[PDB]
Order: structure tokens, then C-alpha cells, then sequence
């Protein structure tokens, strides 16, 4: 036997409330991160070549 | 009290949630208006801001907006002895002041475009659909020539010359200008200076629906799980009698 | 000369009762009354049978409507079973109470 | 101030410091976010 | 019936909408003029129940049935095509399954009083005589 | 003063309950949710049905109406 | 006790309100009103002190202001939004929070009903003041025919129009008072709330059965607090996906003129939450008449402690007036789309009629079913 | 050049051509007895609706 996912978790992280908030603000910085990258993303592609950051080509550098 | 015929939901890009802005409409607009447009009507609240909005570079708009600023320049603003240069300056009034801008207009005010599309009930439709739309006065009708009829004008009348017609200017890239594309490009440029932060403002919504979502469905859990208590709990009367 | 109206106004009050969810939650009309002054000193005079019970039926109840779950078909309130065990304490409560008002006019 | 003061107080001290230290860090990532540090960023 | 034909076409659609509400009321006297005549109720009070039961039902169908037919109309804007009728036809029946407060009936009735519909106004773009 | 001592006087009553983390949040939420659902709605939905179908109907009419009367004008009269 | 936190400072005993506190166990998801009803306060006043921080309150300016708010300022744009969009959520709840007691018989708690009732119209007349703000020929004729609706009194009316206007019309004289006491009638109202939230805590709050529940109490903090996060949750959804989706949807009014004096959009109208007293204005020919109703539509309100006449003060057992409990709530819907018409015949006629079943309703109609249900009960 | 053809196109279905019929006769009965106080324009209003409704959806698919 082996904890679950969740138990190994719980055991490491969420007992003391020190570790859990811990754990909670590193979670929420890289949750921001890949959110906004994920999130970004999938927003670009259904406007695709319709935002500047496609268009920028056209007059850039010669 | 005569009927007013609206706007169709016309084809957009960005008709749906997730859908933005095209850039590129954007900015063949942006000329639409400075070319067709900047002569009677203004946009106050917009600046020489299209940097990153409208794809056109720092240097690109600079240039753009120091002729504009060479030509219309401070001089009409009153900075006697201003040229080319400067960024913050807002787009050219066509003139020093209301009244006189009724007169070129013999007594119609010109609509300052930067908020049509959100001020005039009906959106880029009407907009799009007022431009497009001119046809033949109505059999047994009369119109002072001012008064173009248009099928679309509350009150069946409108003082505006031919707001757009085929080839009235030509775009960089090589665009057809015809009186409909101009006009699909004339709005959106329109649409965005009404609502510049809108276009933003949408992305944010996709990721605020999948946060809502991952956040609604959260919350549910937790609240059954504070609620599950009371739920679960068990009743009953034992008296000895 | 309520012959056919009297049956017909019994007909009448079955399917208000049934009706209502007081049936359906299984808390006898009698519970269902708005606590006020008077119901309250009429309240306070049950017996510990009687008044116990109508802690618990207002218990059981609480508790389904905080669930939204109903009754079983089998275990409801039926009509014929109208406990009115309120009425008795609920009347003199008011009969006390209409005589001290009358006996302060003059 | 003296009457705080105790030998046998620590245990608690000791606690204190990873809650406090767990404590500690939440604040660090907190502001970062607002901070935005290009270094922070570059982390 | 004839009222109710000239629709036309499904603009404004309370106009219809009165309209079919006024011939489901008609069925509804009608099936409860046999019902009482067939099936003696015993105690009349019951019998003006009983056709209060029937009118009322076929009345809410008609109407349900009328104005969910000119709104399709007057939303798809087709509006032409049988199916504009078929989804009048699909709620009608479950109109009657909320009098019956049965799943079974209400979906039988669906899918049959569905096509029936369908049926009509298929009828109505081809001229079938029936008589 | 004190609201928990002192709301009211409850005998012979037991009461049986179970912790968060022995039970789920939903325990056949799909099954139970239909019923107490759709029994509920129907019983809602009558009780407040007419008052939505007078205000479906109303509208319906008001706005055909008003158009109807702006609508033609010049037939009526020549 | 000695280290109590709670009871320890006094002040942190008066905050047990919240987590201590006897709370019914069944109880409808529209409670979470109240609670809402507050985030919406609190939303209002944090965005409305940072739109503030931007404004300015002239006729020249005033538009620019908020046009540059929504396009230079980072982040005011979504902040505006927010605000325009707050204050319909602040009604739509706060219109929950009145059937709720229209219907449970919260309404018993006099007391409470006449603060809620304070509430209401003070929350009422911040929203009526803070639309005429951004300057627009919305807000411009909007706030000239309201005020005006004023001057029907008939020997002071005209002098006091003029008084509240500070001039003949609603020059800048008005603009600037309509900023000032906007920015003072929420923080004004944030004690009223707080003296409701007193005289409630007193009876606690009622159920759906409409019986005491002292018999079934729950601790508020472990239960309720999430709900109330919960109810923020989806509170929060709505705002955002209204402001965030569809900005201006739900604010009718497209007027983004700067408001010209001469010029006049022929449809003036209130936002939404105000149609319905509009439409029932109208209704009356004479000008006074109307505003009297007007008053009454609203102050109604107060007199229904009164008008209650069954011995249930919960509605849920009895049908006959859920009907027409709902039926009032649809007139209510029905008034709410004349406010948005044309004032001709179609729309004059159908208001009028709902304009009376909405006061029969109140009046007449409900009290009568409330003693046929009693006779019926043989009560 | 785009608009204009696909305007006449929307009005060649066979609801445009029949409601078209309303403002043949309009644009005659008011000609005809020019002082009437009958309004074409009314007449109008409802060819350019089912007109515009089409435009719509095809002109789109032809601009930039
Ligand atoms: C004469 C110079 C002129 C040009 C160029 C011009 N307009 Fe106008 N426009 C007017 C005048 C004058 C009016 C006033 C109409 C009235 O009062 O009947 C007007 C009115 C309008 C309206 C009517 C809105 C309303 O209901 O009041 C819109 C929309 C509009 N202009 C947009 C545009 C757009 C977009 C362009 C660029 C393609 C444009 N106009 C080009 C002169 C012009
Ligand atoms: C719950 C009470 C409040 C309600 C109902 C309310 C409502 C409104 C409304 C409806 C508008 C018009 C916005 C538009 O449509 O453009 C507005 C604007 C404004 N409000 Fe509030 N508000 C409230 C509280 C406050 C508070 C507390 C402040 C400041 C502390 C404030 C400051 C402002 C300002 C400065 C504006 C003008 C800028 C703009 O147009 O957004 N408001 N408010
Ligand atoms: C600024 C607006 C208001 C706020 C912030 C507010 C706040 C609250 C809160 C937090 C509660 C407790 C929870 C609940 O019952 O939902 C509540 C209850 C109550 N409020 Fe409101 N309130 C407001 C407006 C009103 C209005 C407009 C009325 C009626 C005229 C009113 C009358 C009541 C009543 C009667 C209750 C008690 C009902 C019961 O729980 O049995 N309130 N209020």
C-alpha cells in the first residue's frame, strides 16, 4: 500500500497550517503563470493575424 | 412616429465571446476616417495611440501623427509656433468650435465618432448599415437637398453627403476599396475607439469564464462539504410514554 | 340551510389542506401558525406531550425543507386528522385578552 | 517585557517560526505578484 | 378554421395563437360532450369537473401548440418548411404530459402529435384533398 | 441576551449525524437531484405559472399593437 | 473567561454576530441576499472612491472626465464598468431581498421592515444621482423630468424645484451637489445597515416553513460562512460576466451625448430599476396624481404589516396567495417593459390596467385570499 | 463595387419580390395623387428590412 495522491499530499503539506498557506502562495504564483500563458493563448489563436501582435510585420524594420 | 428599420447583426469578427478584434480592419478603418472622415466629424478622446492597438509602430504613428500635427497642428489648438513631433496631441478638430462646424454643415452638428458606435442606440449595425444604406426617396415624397433620404435615420432623413463611395481613397496593402469593405473597416476602426479596452477586455473574459467555472464548481464543493453536516444528520422523538 | 354547500365546503377545505405543503411536511395546520403574542401564551400552556411533539414535527420539518426533500407518500398528514390541539389554548388566550381590552374602556 | 521573558518558552518559539516561516514566504510570493520584479520575474 | 388559416404566414402571433387556443377548446367540449354522454359521472358537480378537465387541457394544448408554431416562425424565419410546425408539434404533446403528469404518455404524444402536425402543414403546402 | 441557551425547550428528540470527511459532498446527486428537482419545479412552476403566461401574453400584445397602429397610417385614409 | 479572544475585547464580542450567532437550518438560497445585498454596498463604495479619484464634477469636464477614465487611467475602464454595472446588480438583489420578505412574512419584524423600507429609498436616491454624474443626455433629461415631477405640488413645489436645482435649470449648480451627496448617502446608509443589522439580531431570521426554529439552530460561522462565499461566488460571476461580456447590455441607455439642452432623446426613461414606478406614473393623466401614486408606489411598502391577514406568516402553505404572489411579481414585469415604450395607446392602456392589479394586489386582492385560506383551514 | 450587386441579389427571393408588390403600388397611389398625405416612406420601411436582413450575412463574406 501506498497513501493516495491525495493522502501523501495531505501528509505533507496540509497538517500544519504553516505548510498549507505556504503551500497555497506558491500555488497561486504558478497557477497565475501558466493560467495566464494557457489562457493567453487559447484568446491569440481565436483572433489569429486580427491583434497587432500578428500584424507587427507589415511596417517593422523596413 | 415614423417606423426606423434597424441594423442587421452583420457578419463581425468578433460578434462571439471569445472573438477580438482584427487589427488589420482596424487600421485600413483608421485611414477610412482620416481620409473620408477627419473633414467634418472629430474623435477627442482619441490620441496617436494606435502604437500597439492598431499595429502601427511608435515610429510609424509618430510620422503619422506629426504630419497631422504639421498640417492641422497646434495652430488650431492655439500653440501658435507648434510643428511635427509631438505624441499627446489628440486628434485635429475639423473646426475651432461647434458653431462654426454647424455652419460648414449649414446648421447639422457632425458627431464626434469617437463613441458612436457605443452612444447611438443599434451599434456598428446601424453604423455600418446607415453608410450602406441610401436608396431611392419614396414615390410621392419631397427632400431639400440637404435632406439625403436614408432608410435608416430616425426620422427618415439625414444631412450626410456620400459618406463612402467606391475608390474614395486606397490602402497600403491593396485592399478592394469598395463603399462596403471601406465601411466593414470604417466601423471596426469605430468599434475600437468606442471600446478600446472592450477588445482587452474580452480576453480577460474567456479567462474569467474558465476562472468562473474552475471557481463556481469549487465553491460548490467546499460549501456541500460545510453543509454536509447538516444534511447528514439524523432526528428523532423518543418519549417514554 | 347549508346542506349541499356544507359538503361542498368540506370538499373545498380537503384539497386546501392536501394541498398545502403543512400536509405534505407533515407539521399539522396547527403548527404552521404565525408566533405571535397570543399563539405564543397558548404555546406556553401545552402540555409536556403536546408540546414536545410540536418541537419535533417543526424539527423534522426544518430539516426536510432544509434538504427539499419531502415526506414519504405513506407517513403524511391526512385531512380527516385535523389535530386543532392549538384552537382550545390559542381561543381563551384571546378571550382573556378581548375581556382586559374590553374591561379598560370606561 | 521581563515577565515575557522564559527559560522554558522555546518549544513555542519553534513552532512559531515555521508557521511564521511558512507565514513569511506567502508574504514574499504575495508581493512579488505586485512587485513584479524583472528579476522576480526572471526567477 | 377558417379564422384561424389566414395566419398569415405566423406574424403576430397571438392573432393565431387565440386561434388555435379557440379550436383546442372546441375538441375539448366536443370529446367532453361524449365523455358525459358515455360515461354517466354520477353527481353533475363531477361532470362539470370532468369537462372542465378536457376543455381546459385541449385549450392550453392549442395554444401552447399555436404560438410555439408562429415564434418558431418568427425566429428561423425559414418559415415556411412543415418542421416549423413540428416542434409546435413535439410541445404540444408535452403540454399534455403535464396534465398527466406521466413521462410515458407525454412522450408518445411527442413524437406522434409531432409528425401529425407535421403531416398538416405538409398537407397545406401540397393541396392534399383528404375529402 | 444569549441566543443559543436560551431559543427553546425541545424534549425527547434524537438527532444523528455524520463527519465531512466520512461522507461525500453529493451521495447520488445525479438520481436524488431529477426527482427533488423536477418534483419541486412542477409544483413551482404552477403555483407561479400564471403570473408568466400573463406577462408573456401582455408584451406579446402590446408590442404588436403599438407597431401596428405606427405601422399603417396612410391607407386608412385618402 | 480569560483568553477568549472573542469576549476578551468588547469590541471583538459585538463581531460574534457573525460567527456565534443562532442561525435557522433550513433556509432558502434567497437569504444570501442580505449578505450580497452588502458585498454590493462595499463594491460600490471601494470602486465609487476610485472612480472619484478621477472625476471631475463640471459641465465642461464631466464627460471628458469619465471618457478618460475609461481610456488613459490603467485599469479605470474595467473599474467604471464595474461600478455602472454594481449598482443593476444592487437592485436586482435588492429586489430579491424584498420578495423575500413580501412572501416569508419577514415583514413581521416591523422594525426591520421599516429600516429595510429607509434602505431602499436611500439606496434609491444614490443611484438616481449617480447616473446624472458622467453628464449625459441620458443623465441630463433624466434628472430635468424627474425633478421637475416636483414642482406638481402646488404652493411650494416650483420654489423648491428651484432650490434643489440651485438655479432656474441643472447647470453646474446641480452637477456639483448630485456629486457631493452621492459620495455621502452610501457612507450615510452603511450605518442604516448596520442599525437593520441591530434590531434583526434581536429576532433572528425566518424560514421557508415560516415556524420558529429554535427548536433547530445552527452555528452561523460553520455553515453560513460558506454559503455566503459561496453566494459571493456566483454574485461576482454575474457581475463580471456582465461586465466583462456584455459592458453595456443591461445599461438600456446608449446616450454617450454630451448632454446638449435644446437636443432631447423623445424616449426619457430611467434605467431599469426605476421603470416600474415610472410606468405607473404615467399611468395618470394629471400631473400630481401621478407623482402621488408614484410615492405610494414605493412607500407602499410600509403599510403591508398591516395589510397581513392570515395567521401564517409563511406563504409557502398557502396557494392562493403564492398565485398571486407571482402573478404581482409578473405585473411587476409587466410595468417594467411599458417604462421602455412608446407612451401611445398599446402601451397607455396596458399600463394603466397593470398600474391597478399591481395596487389590488397590494391592496385588496392578497388580504381577501388571506382570509378565505384561514376560513378554509377553519382556523 | 461589393454592396451594391449583393443588395439586388437579397431582394430577388421570393419573400422580397412579394412584399415588393406593396411599395409598387405605394410609390403609384401617392404619385399619382400627389396631394394624399399618405407616406411611401412607410411602404418602404418594410421592403428594406427583409432587403438588409439578407445583405447582411453575404456582403460580409466579400469585404476585407
Ligand atoms: C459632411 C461631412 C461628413 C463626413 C465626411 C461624414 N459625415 Fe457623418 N454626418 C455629417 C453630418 C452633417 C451629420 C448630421 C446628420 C443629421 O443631423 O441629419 C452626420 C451624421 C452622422 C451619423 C448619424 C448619427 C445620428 O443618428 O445622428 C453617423 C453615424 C455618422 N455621421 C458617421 C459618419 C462616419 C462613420 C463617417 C465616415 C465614414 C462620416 N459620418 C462621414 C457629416 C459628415
Ligand atoms: C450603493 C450605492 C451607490 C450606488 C447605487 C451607485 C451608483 C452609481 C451609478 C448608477 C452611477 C452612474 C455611472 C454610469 O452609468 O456611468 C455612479 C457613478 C459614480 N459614482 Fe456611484 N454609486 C454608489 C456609491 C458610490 C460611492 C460610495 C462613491 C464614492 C465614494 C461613488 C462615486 C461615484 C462617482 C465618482 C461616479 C461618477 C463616475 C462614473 O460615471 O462612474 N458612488 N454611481
Ligand atoms: C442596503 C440594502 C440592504 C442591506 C445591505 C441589507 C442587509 C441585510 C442582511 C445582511 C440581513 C440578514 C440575512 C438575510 O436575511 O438575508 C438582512 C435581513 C433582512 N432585511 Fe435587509 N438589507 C438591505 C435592504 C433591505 C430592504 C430594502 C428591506 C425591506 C424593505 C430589508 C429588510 C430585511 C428583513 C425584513 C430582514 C429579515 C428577514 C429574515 O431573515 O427573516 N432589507 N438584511
Amino acid at each position: 500500500v501506498a497513501p493516495t495522491l491525495t493522502a501523501r499530499l495531505y501528509s505533507l503539506l496540509f497538517r500544519r497550517t504553516s505548510t498549507f498557506a505556504l503551500t497555497i502562495v506558491v500555488g497561486a504564483l504558478f497557477f497565475e503563470r501558466a493560467f495566464d500563458q494557457g489562457a493567453d493563448a487559447i484568446y491569440e489563436h481565436i483572433n489569429e493575424g486580427k491583434l497587432w501582435k500578428h500584424i507587427k510585420h507589415k511596417y517593422e524594420n523596413k | 412616429s415614423d417606423l426606423e428599420l434597424h441594423p442587421p447583426s452583420y457578419p463581425w469578427s468578433h460578434r462571439g465571446l471569445l472573438s477580438s478584434l482584427d487589427h488589420t480592419s482596424i487600421r485600413r478603418g483608421f485611414q477610412v476616417y482620416k481620409q473620408v472622415c477627419s473633414s467634418c466629424h472629430s474623435m477627442d478622446y482619441v490620441a496617436y495611440r494606435h502604437l500597439v492597438g492598431v499595429c502601427y509602430t511608435e515610429d510609424e504613428a509618430k510620422a503619422l501623427a506629426e504630419e497631422v500635427e504639421v498640417q492641422d497642428g497646434p495652430n488650431e489648438d492655439g500653440e501658435m509656433f507648434m510643428r511635427p513631433g509631438k505624441l499627446s496631441d489628440y486628434f485635429p478638430k475639423p473646426y475651432p468650435n461647434p458653431e462654426a462646424a454647424r455652419a460648414a454643415n449649414n446648421g447639422a452638428l457632425p458627431p464626434d465618432l469617437s463613441y458612436i458606435v457605443r452612444a447611438r442606440h443599434g451599434g456598428e449595425d446601424y453604423v455600418f448599415s446607415l453608410l450602406t444604406g441610401y436608396c431611392e426617396p419614396p414615390t410621392g415624397v419631397s427632400l431639400r437637398e440637404g435632406l439625403y433620404f436614408n432608410p435608416y435615420f430616425p426620422g427618415q432623413a439625414i444631412g450626410m453627403a456620400p459618406p463612402i463611395y467606391n475608390e474614395v481613397l486606397e490602402f497600403d496593402d491593396g485592399t478592394p476599396a469598395t463603399m462596403s469593405q471601406v465601411a466593414k473597416d470604417v466601423c471596426t476602426f469605430l468599434r475600437w475607439a468606442a471600446e478600446p479596452e472592450h477588445d482587452h477586455r474580452k480576453r480577460m473574459g474567456l479567462k474569467m469564464l474558465l476562472m468562473m467555472g474552475l471557481l463556481l464548481p469549487l465553491v460548490y464543493a467546499m460549501k456541500r462539504h460545510k453543509w454536509s453536516v447538516l444534511k447528514s444528520r439524523k432526528l428523532a422523538y423518543r418519549p417514554p410514554k | 340551510a347549508v346542506s349541499a354547500s356544507s359538503r361542498w365546503l368540506e370538499g373545498i377545505r380537503k384539497w386546501y389542506y392536501n394541498a398545502a405543503g403543512f400536509n405534505k411536511l407533515g407539521l399539522m395546520r396547527d403548527d404552521t401558525i404565525h408566533e405571535n403574542d397570543d399563539v405564543k401564551e397558548a404555546i406556553r400552556r401545552l402540555p409536556e406531550n403536546l408540546y414536545d411533539d410540536r418541537v419535533f414535527r417543526i424539527k423534522r420539518a426544518l430539516d426536510l425543507s432544509m434538504r427539499q426533500q419531502i415526506l414519504p407518500k405513506e407517513q403524511w398528514t391526512k385531512y380527516e386528522e385535523d389535530k386543532s390541539y392549538l384552537e382550545p389554548y390559542l381561543k381563551e388566550v384571546i378571550r382573556e385578552r378581548k375581556e382586559r381590552e374590553e374591561w379598560a374602556k370606561k | 517585557l521581563t515577565r515575557f521573558l522564559g527559560p522554558r518558552y522555546r518549544q513555542l518559539a519553534r513552532n512559531w517560526v515555521p508557521t511564521a516561516s511558512l507565514w513569511g514566504a506567502v508574504g514574499a510570493v504575495g508581493l512579488v505578484w505586485a512587485t513584479d520584479w524583472r528579476l522576480i520575474l526572471d526567477w | 378554421l377558417h379564422k384561424y388559416s389566414d395566419i398569415p404566414e405566423g406574424t403576430e402571433c397571438h392573432r393565431k395563437a387565440y386561434a388555435s387556443t379557440s379550436i383546442g377548446g372546441a375538441t375539448g367540449l366536443i370529446v367532453s360532450a361524449y365523455s358525459i354522454a358515455l360515461k354517466p359521472p354520477a353527481s353533475f358537480l363531477e361532470g362539470v369537473a370532468r369537462t372542465g378537465r378536457y376543455t381546459f387541457t385541449s385549450a392550453a394544448i392549442g395554444a401552447i401548440f399555436g404560438l410555439t408554431s408562429c415564434i418558431s416562425a418568427q425566429v428561423r424565419e425559414k418559415p415556411d418548411d412543415p418542421l416549423n410546425y413540428f416542434i409546435g408539434g413535439c410541445a404540444g404533446g408535452l403540454t399534455l404530459g403535464a396534465r398527466t403528469r406521466s413521462y410515458g404518455i407525454g412522450a408518445a404524444a411527442c413524437a406522434y402529435m409531432g409528425l401529425t402536425a407535421a403531416l398538416v402543414k405538409m398537407g397545406q403546402l401540397e393541396g392534399w384533398q383528404v375529402f | 441576551g444569549r441566543q443559543f441557551g436560551h431559543l427553546t425547550r425541545v424534549r425527547h428528540v434524537i438527532t444523528y449525524s455524520l463527519s465531512p470527511f466520512e461522507q461525500r459532498a453529493f451521495p447520488h446527486y445525479f438520481s436524488k437531484g431529477i426527482p427533488n428537482v423536477l418534483r419541486r419545479t412542477r409544483a413551482c412552476i404552477l403555483r407561479v405559472a400564471p403570473p408568466f403566461v400573463a406577462f408573456y401574453l401582455v408584451y406579446t400584445w402590446g408590442t404588436q399593437e403599438f407597431e401596428k397602429s405606427k405601422r399603417k397610417n396612410p391607407a386608412a385614409y385618402e | 473567561m480569560t483568553n477568549i479572544r472573542k469576549s476578551h475585547p468588547l469590541m471583538k464580542i459585538v463581531n460574534n454576530a457573525f460567527i456565534d450567532l443562532p442561525a435557522p437550518s433550513n433556509i432558502s438560497s434567497w437569504w444570501n441576499f442580505g449578505s450580497l445585498l452588502g458585498i454590493c454596498l462595499i463594491l460600490q463604495i471601494l470602486t465609487g472612491l476610485f472612480l472619484a479619484m478621477h472625476y471631475t464634477s463640471d459641465t465642461t469636464t464631466a464627460f471628458s472626465s469619465v471618457t478618460h477614465i475609461c481610456r488613459d487611467v490603467n485599469y479605470g475602464w474595467i473599474i467604471r464598468y464595474m461600478h455602472a454595472n454594481g449598482a443593476s446588480m444592487f437592485f436586482i438583489c435588492l429586489y430579491m431581498h424584498v420578495g423575500r420578505g413580501l412572501y416569508y412574512g419577514s415583514y413581521t419584524f416591523l422594525e426591520t421592515w421599516n429600516i429595510g423600507v429607509i434602505l431602499l429609498l436611500t439606496v434609491m436616491a444614490t443611484a438616481f444621482m449617480g447616473y446624472v454624474l458622467p453628464w449625459g443626455q441620458m443623465s441630463f433629461w433624466g434628472a430635468t423630468v424627474i425633478t421637475n415631477l416636483l414642482s406638481a405640488i402646488p404652493y411650494i413645489g416650483t420654489n423648491l424645484v428651484e432650490w434643489i436645482w440651485g438655479g432656474f435649470s441643472v447647470d453646474k449648480a446641480t452637477l456639483t451637489r448630485f456629486f457631493a451627496f452621492h459620495f455621502i448617502l452610501p457612507f450615510i446608509i452603511m450605518a442604516i445597515a448596520m442599525v437593520h443589522l441591530l434590531f434583526l439580531h434581536e429576532t433572528g431570521s425566518n424560514n421557508p416553513t415560516g415556524i420558529s426554529s429554535d427548536v433547530d439552530k445552527i452555528p452561523f460561522h460553520p455553515y453560513y460562512t460558506i454559503k455566503d462565499i459561496l453566494g459571493a461566488l456566483l454574485l461576482i460571476l454575474a457581475l463580471m460576466l456582465l461586465v466583462l461580456f456584455a459592458p453595456d447590455l443591461l445599461g438600456d441607455p446608449d446616450n454617450y451625448t454630451p448632454a446638449n439642452p435644446l437636443n432631447t432623446p423623445p424616449h426619457i426613461k430611467p434605467e431599469w430599476y426605476f421603470l416600474f414606478a415610472y410606468a405607473i406614473l404615467r399611468s395618470i393623466p394629471n400631473k400630481l396624481g401621478g407623482v402621488l401614486a408614484l410615492a405610494f408606489s414605493i412607500l407602499i411598502l410600509a403599510l403591508i404589516p398591516l395589510l397581513h391577514t392570515s395567521k401564517q406568516r409563511s406563504m409557502m402553505f398557502r396557494p392562493l396567495s403564492q398565485c398571486l404572489f407571482w402573478a404581482l411579481v409578473a405585473d411587476l414585469l409587466t410595468l417594467t417593459w411599458i417604462g421602455g415604450q412608446p407612451v401611445e395607446h398599446p402601451y397607455i392602456t396596458i399600463g394603466q390596467l397593470a398600474s391597478v392589479l399591481y395596487f389590488l394586489l397590494i391592496l385588496v386582492l392578497m388580504p381577501t385570499a388571506g382570509t378565505i385560506e384561514n376560513k378554509l383551514l377553519k382556523w | 463595387d461589393p454592396l451594391t450587386t449583393v443588395r439586388e441579389q437579397c431582394e430577388q427571393l421570393e419573400k422580397c419580390v412579394k412584399a415588393r408588390e406593396r411599395l409598387e403600388l405605394c410609390d403609384e397611389r401617392v404619385s399619382s395623387r400627389s396631394q394624399t398625405e399618405e407616406d411611401c416612406t412607410e411602404e418602404l420601411l418594410d421592403f428594406l428590412h427583409a432587403r438588409d436582413h439578407c445583405v447582411a450575412h453575404k456582403l460580409f463574406n466579400s469585404l476585407k
